[PDB]
């Protein structure tokens, strides 16, 4: 043929398919050894999750969420995020007794449900109230864009305690039991507008920790509303929402790091 | 084109004077006019020699940056440029990538460009040489005057006029000579002095004595002679445009690189297109489609491995260097460990170009002398009286002197001022009897008759050195039987005695063997003249006999030749238990040329001619069945004669061949008659009547110490010490090149799959790329690099001495078996290795392998900054992405991991470790050095962001230690299956 | 710990670093010793 006689060809075949064979029979052994190393409830490292990333809903072109007021589907592609992560949220979705617990209806604690074993059942995660959210179809004029901290298995979020200045200098400091967040942007040119849990512009410390998806599925994490009824239109404005913390902290390479990097234009 | 060189001349020697004349126009007397010389100045053109055009060195180096790798590596460089191009335009991309990535490859086509036109060097100043040999000025006649002219203004009909010292202007019909003599080891490789007289003596114009040639000098005498040929159109100005202007042609070196090239470059297209069609099929964005391919270029073409090959090949003309043997042409490195057959000059390559004393007659008894230049045989006889008698002979009747101030070199290496016989007359007692100035100044020579062509013999009278005598000694030499017809007596172990006619037949018998073993043989005899007939004051007339030349005492006889060197038999039965063919290939006559071909072992005992069997058999030559005789000795004048096909005969049907009397041009029509028959073929010599041959020869070797300027640029290879050896030790090193090349090339290759099958699995699984680009060259450029490179330094697994010359046609340099152990086996479980880590590091950050399918959509996407791991964590885009490069800084360093195993195993082809051992520290170099620069790559603080490296965890480094283990036992249990049975299965597989 | 367990989302990758680049160092070393044994 090209190489070889019949016969050669033949035994060419038997070999490789029988050494292929061994050799994916022993990289599926050393992945068998691999998985038995590792826990069921808790990753093995956790240094690369470890500053929270402060993620939204709107789904950014590129870090920005620009449209027209005076156009109906200029917006509808913001909504559709909008309402994928909302739309979880549900009250029908949150029922019984089980997995779900009323918790505070202002800031509490942390709630420990004991250790990540599975000698207990489901961890009973508490009830969120998309209700909660004031104000947010959804803002058509004056995004209502919503924010949320990334999920860390026996992360304890810690607020900043009021020792010394603050950038939002001492106003409504619940030192004690809150996550604050403050957007910012000199080019003060909006209106700033909050809504979560108690009314608060944070996270509820009563969510925390999280136990993870083996140990609490279903289990719903805090969500912070923003509104910008900014007065200005027809210019890009950089808002930057950052959050505040112990365990919170920034990099100028993740520019998700804990903060937000919106470019909102309403040109109508 | 230079088929028309390649043949013998025509002259006009045969002509009479008078005729010569007519035919130029030209006076025999008053010389050419000075317009008419001017006038056939613009018609002929200059006397001078053009040298033929060059390639410029421009063209050179970029014909290298388009061989296969390069012209990949242009396509992946302006396919990045491409891909940036079409970013730049579209989303504004703030990164650096395509654009860096497109400039960095573009250099690595350069940089390897340089490193291939290193390779291919071609240092070749022929013509120039040629140029050398024509005087800056000469002496004509015209208008009945002599005067100095520019050599370049003589033209064909003056009359010229040459003296002792002078080169020869151009070629010369010899109208007038007086005591002329001539060198014309030009065209002969001889340097005896040739007499020039105005008479016809030859048909053959290279023989007669009348014709005068360019490239030749005047050794001693004048001689007027009219210019025949002038340029480009003398004889040996043919021969400088024969050599210059002959095609180099491809190194059997070169040809094995393009082959792998081909053969590499053929799967590189394959998968890369294979897989850009795979990849629009499903689904790709042709901006993406682009960015894998040039992955895949990257993948396939082995960056590293053309500048490794240079360097192997380097690093071994260094070692060689250290032998003196230079090497002009890095390819010629390997030719000779592929060479199949060598043509070798005689005079000055296989004999040390001397005549030297070789044997002795005397006491009825055949004695040898040592004929080696430092001198490793024994002695002959220092006891007989008759010895003493004859070496004062050889001292008195000798008129030779060593030139001044060379009491420092050796005697048989010292220059002196004489004929060839009496030169080694002198060297000979010298060495054996001390100064021979001091025989000379004991015996106060008075008067002597010099060496007469009528005479046939030289004699000499001196004062007896014995002060109880203080008389009259007569000695004398010559023709042996000339000697003869002048004794009475013979000096037998002391005492005188009659010359019976028993003795007489023992001399004839002695002459004729000594005669026999081509050797020159000289008679010697004295006479002890009577006291009473000559008194103290008694002059002796050398005009007239004034003295009894007859009834004198027969002393010996002395026998010598142009020897071997001392190296030269040994080194030539090496190179045939190598499987090598040596021929024979020479300018002088052909009783020399058998008889030394005899003295080396290029014809072995017992081996007849055609002409031995007739004459043992007294049968007529047409008689003898040619097939019978394994053995040839071929005259240049039968071979012009002979058709190509006839001189492929010839080469087919004998093992044993001596070309006797060849012509330069014949030199090469046997070389290429050789190369012709397939065969990779050596030429070595040192004179520039070899320098078409040397060309042509697949390598020429050229004398460093004996040779002429015009053979050592001819040449690829230069004998710096004469030591013929080194042709041995060059074969040796030739073949062990080439082995290790293979495991070199192997070793490359090997890591060439984990570099690919990362692309791949990027496609067929949506995962998360395993492995960079960067990282690759990080890998080819870097860390393969020097352990590669210590692969040259591997000793032979076995006596490489002892196989034949390979099939240039079946042995390659790069088969099939090579690439099924490095792509289809070894590499594969390197792949995986990679993988594992990959896997390890992904998994243990909380991606376990069964959500990794199809997650690289989400995963590459640069605004979902909340990725769900396994256990329910998000990740926004940097941080992933910071796993993600950790992931290709540990499958890079799984690579180094596995090519340590690679490394040893590569180490040898049939042999275990644990029989070769670890005896090379350059490989273990490599491997500290390889792991230094990875560990350095993956910590150094700032790599992260110029390579993308990030720490790895001590944990990491362990991943592919299993897979880099089942790499050397798995290659040591195939090798224990190859040694124990050479039969052929595991061997004709994977037997590299 | 506890609320206090940050040392879990910590790693030392400066002092790795550190040790990382000593290694390199050495093995660079030790090479140059082996290679420089006749050189
Ligand atoms: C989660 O809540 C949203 C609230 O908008 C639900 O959307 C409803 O969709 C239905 C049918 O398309 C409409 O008739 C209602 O007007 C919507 N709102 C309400 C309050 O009922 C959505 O269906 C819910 N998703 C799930 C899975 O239950
Ligand atoms: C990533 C995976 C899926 C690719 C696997 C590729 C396999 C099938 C390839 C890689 C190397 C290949 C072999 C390389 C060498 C030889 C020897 C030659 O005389 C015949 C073909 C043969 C035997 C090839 C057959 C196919 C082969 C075994
Ligand atoms: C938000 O909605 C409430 C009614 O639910 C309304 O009273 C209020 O004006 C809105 N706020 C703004 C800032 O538009
Ligand atoms: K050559
Ligand atoms: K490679
Ligand atoms: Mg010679
Ligand atoms: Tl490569």
């Amino acid at each position: 043929f090209l190489g070889r006689t019949g016969s050669s060809w033949f035994k060419i075949f038997l070999f490789y398919l029988i050494f292929y064979g061994c050799l994916a029979g022993i990289f599926i052994g050393t992945i068998q050894v691999l998985l038995l190393t590792l826990s069921d409830f808790e990753p093995k490292y956790q240094d690369r999750v470890a500053p929270p990333g402060l993620s939204h809903a709107p789904y950014a072109i590129k870090t920005e969420i620009s449209f027209s007021i005076s156009n109906p589907k200029s917006y509808e592609s913001f909504v559709k995020s909008m309402h994928k992560l909302m739309d979880l949220y549900n009250e029908s979705s949150q029922a019984g007794n089980s997995p779900f617990e009323d918790c505070s209806d202002t800031p509490a604690d942390y709630i420990k449900r004991g250790d990540l074993d599975d000698s207990q059942g489901q961890k009973k995660a508490c009830r969120f109230s998309r209700m909660w959210l004031k104000n947010c179809g959804y803002a058509e004029g004056k995004p209502c864009v919503v924010a949320k901290l990334n999920r860390i298995i026996g992360f304890y979020p810690k607020p900043l305690k009021n020792t010394t200045d603050l950038p939002e200098e001492l106003q409504a400091n619940y030192n004690q039991y809150v996550l604050p967040l403050r957007c910012a942007a000199r080019e003060k040119i909006g209106s700033i507008e909050y809504f979560g849990l108690g009314g608060y512009a944070g996270f509820p410390l009563q969510y925390y920790p999280y136990y993870g998806k083996r140990l609490q599925k279903k289990y719903l994490q805090p969500l912070l509303a923003i509104q910008f009824t900014n007065l200005t239109q027809n210019m890009e404005l950089r808002i930057e929402c950052k959050v505040y913390g112990e365990n919170i902290d920034y990099s100028e390479k993740d520019r998700f790091r804990g903060r937000f990097e919106v470019k909102i234009e309403v040109k109508s | 084109l230079d088929e028309l060189k390649k043949e013998v001349s025509m002259d006009d020697h045969k002509l009479s004077l008078d005729e010569l004349h007519n035919k130029y126009g030209t006076d025999l007397t008053r010389g050419l006019t000075n317009a008419r010389a001017k006038e056939i100045l613009a018609r002929d053109g200059p006397n001078s020699l053009t040298p033929p055009p060059t390639t410029p060195e421009w063209i050179k180096f970029c014909r290298q940056l388009f061989g296969g790798f390069s012209i990949l590596l242009w396509i992946g460089a302006i396919l990045c440029f491409l891909a940036y191009g079409i970013q730049a335009a579209t989303e504004d991309e703030p990164a650096n990538d395509n654009l860096y990535l497109g400039v960095v490859l573009s250099t690595v086509v350069i940089v390897t460009g340089c490193f291939s036109y290193y390779q291919e060097a071609k240092s070749s100043r022929i013509m120039d040489s040629f140029k050398n040999m024509v005087p800056q000025q000469a002496l004509v006649i015209r208008d009945g005057e002599k005067s100095t002219i520019n050599a370049e203004f003589v033209v064909a009909g003056d009359l010229v006029e040459v003296k002792g010292g002078d080169r020869i202007p151009a070629d010369l019909r010899i109208i007038s000579a007086h005591g002329c003599k001539v060198d014309n080891s030009s065209l002969t490789g001889e340097s005896e002095p040739q007499t020039r007289s105005p008479e016809f003596s030859s048909e053959n114009p290279l023989e007669t004595r009348n014709i005068a040639f360019f490239s030749t000098n005047c050794v001693e005498g004048t001689a007027r002679g009219v210019v025949v040929y002038t340029g480009d159109r003398t004889v040996m100005g043919r021969i400088a445009t024969l050599a210059s202007g002959l095609e180099v042609g491809r190194t059997p070196i070169a040809i094995e690189i393009e082959h792998f090239i081909h053969i590499i470059t053929g799967v590189a297209v394959f998968l890369g297109v294979s897989f850009f069609i795979l990849s629009l099929i499903l689904g790709y964005s042709w901006l993406e489609a682009v960015i894998f391919l040039i992955g895949i270029i990257v993948a396939n073409v082995p960056e590293g491995l053309l500048a490794t090959v240079t360097v192997c090949l380097t690093l071994t003309a260094k070692r060689m260097a250290r032998k003196n043997c230079l090497v002009k042409n890095l390819e010629a490195v390997e030719t000779l460990g592929s060479t199949s057959t060598i043509c070798s000059d005689k005079t000055g390559t296989l004999t040390q170009n001397r005549m030297t004393v070789a044997h002795m007659w005397f006491d009825n008894q055949i004695h040898e002398a040592d004929t080696t230049e430092n001198q490793s045989g024994a002695a002959f006889d220092k006891t007989s009286a008759t010895w003493s008698a004859l070496s004062r002979i050889a001292a008195l009747c000798n008129r030779a002197v060593f030139q001044a101030g060379q009491d420092n070199v050796p005697i048989l290496k010292r220059s002196v001022a004489g004929d060839a016989s009496e030169s080694a007359l002198l060297k000979c007692i010298e060495l054996c009897c001390g100064s021979v100035q001091g025989m000379r100044d004991r015996n106060p020579k008075i008067v002597e008759i010099p060496f007469n062509s009528t005479n046939k013999y030289q004699l000499s009278i001196h004062e007896n050195e014995k002060s109880s005598e203080s008389r009259y000694l007569l000695v004398m030499k010559g023709a042996p039987e000339r000697i003869l017809d002048r004794c009475s007596t013979i000096l037998l172990n002391g005492a005188e005695e009659p010359l019976k006619e028993d003795m007489k037949e023992a001399f004839q018998n002695a002459y004729l063997e000594l005669g026999g073993l081509g050797e020159r043989v000289l008679g010697f005899c004295h006479f002890a003249l009577p006291e009473d007939k000559y008194n103290e004051g008694y002059p002796f007339d050398a005009d007239e006999p004034n003295f009894p030349t007859t009834d004198l005492c027969f002393v010996g006889l002395m026998a010598m030749i142009d020897p071997p060197r001392a190296a030269v038999p040994d080194a030539v039965g090496k190179c045939r238990s190598a499987g090598i063919k040596v021929i024979m290939v020479t300018g002088d006559h052909p009783i020399t040329a058998k008889a030394i071909a005899k003295g080396v072992g290029i014809i072995s005992e017992g081996n007849e001619t055609i002409e031995d069997i007739a004459a043992r058999l007294n049968i007529p030559i047409g008689q003898v069945n040619p097939r019978d005789a394994k053995a040839c000795v071929v005259h240049g004048s039968d071979l012009k004669d002979l058709s190509t096909e006839v001189l492929d005969d010839i080469l087919h049907y004998h093992t044993e061949i001596v070309f006797a009397r060849t012509s330069p041009q014949q030199k090469l029509i046997i070389v290429e008659g050789c190369q012709r028959q397939g065969a990779i073929v050596a030429v070595t010599g040192d004179g520039v009547n070899d320098s078409p041959a040397l060309k042509k020869a697949d390598i020429g070797v050229a004398m460093g110490i004996s040779g002429s300027d015009v053979s050592k640029q001819a040449a690829d290879m230069i004998l710096l010490d004469d030591n013929f050896a080194s042709i041995v030790t060059g074969v040796e090193e030739g073949r062990l090149i080439f082995d290790n090349l293979k495991k070199s090339i192997a070793y490359t290759l090997t890591s060439n799959i984990p570099e690919i099958t990362p692309f791949l699995v990027f496609i067929i699984g949506n995962v998360p790329l395993p492995l960079g680009t960067v990282t690759i060259l990080c890998i080819d450029l870097g860390t393969d690099m020097v352990p590669a490179i210590s692969l040259a330094y591997e000793q032979a697994e076995s006596d490489i001495m002892k196989r034949q010359p390979r099939n240039p046609k079946t042995d390659k340099l790069v088969n099939e078996r090579l690439i099924s152990m490095a792509y289809g086996q070894i590499g594969m479980i390197q792949a995986l290795g990679g993988f594992f880590s990959y896997f390890v590091i992904l998994a243990e950050n909380g991606f376990l392998p069964m959500d990794l399918i199809g997650k690289r959509v989400r995963w590459d996407d640069r605004w979902i900054s909340d990725v769900e791991d396994s256990f329910g964590q998000q990740w926004t885009y940097e941080q992933r992405k910071i796993v993600e490069f950790t992931c290709h800084t540990s499958f890079f360093i799984s690579i180094v991991v596995v090519q340590w195993a690679d490394l040893i195993i590569c180490k040898t082809r049939r042999n275990s470790i644990f029989q070769q051992g670890m005896k090379n520290k350059i490989l273990i170099f490599g491997l500290f050095e390889e792991t230094a620069l990875a560990a350095f790559l993956s910590y150094c603080p700032g790599t992260d962001v110029a390579l993308r490296m990030y720490p790895l965890k001590p944990s990491w480094w362990f991943c592919a230690f299993p897979y880099s283990l089942i790499i050397f036992l798995y290659d040591e249990m195939r090798r224990f299956i190859i040694r124990r049975s050479p039969g052929g299965w595991v061997e004709q597989e994977t037997y590299y | 710990e506890g609320p206090d367990n940050d040392e879990r989302f910590t790693y030392d990758y400066y002092r790795l670093r550190v040790v990382g680049l000593i290694v390199a160092a050495v093995l660079c070393v030790i090479g140059i010793i082996i290679l420089l044994a006749g050189k």
